[PDB]
């Protein structure tokens, strides 16, 4: 998830953008 | 920006700038 690709470890846009409508 | 640790209200953030008039969903647990 979000949280352990993002949080726990670093985020990226690319990433970021898999959580957009 | 968005390259940095991001958690709670930081990633909840982070998403609404990114997602603009697309809006986003946040899922913490999925």
């Amino acid at each position: 998830g979000i949280v352990e690709q993002c949080c726990t470890s670093i985020c990226s846009l690319y990433q970021l953008e898999n959580y957009c409508n | 920006f968005v390259n940095q640790h991001l958690c709670g209200s930081h990633l909840v953030e982070a998403l609404y700038l990114v997602c603009g008039e697309r809006g986003f969903f946040y899922t913490p647990k999925a």
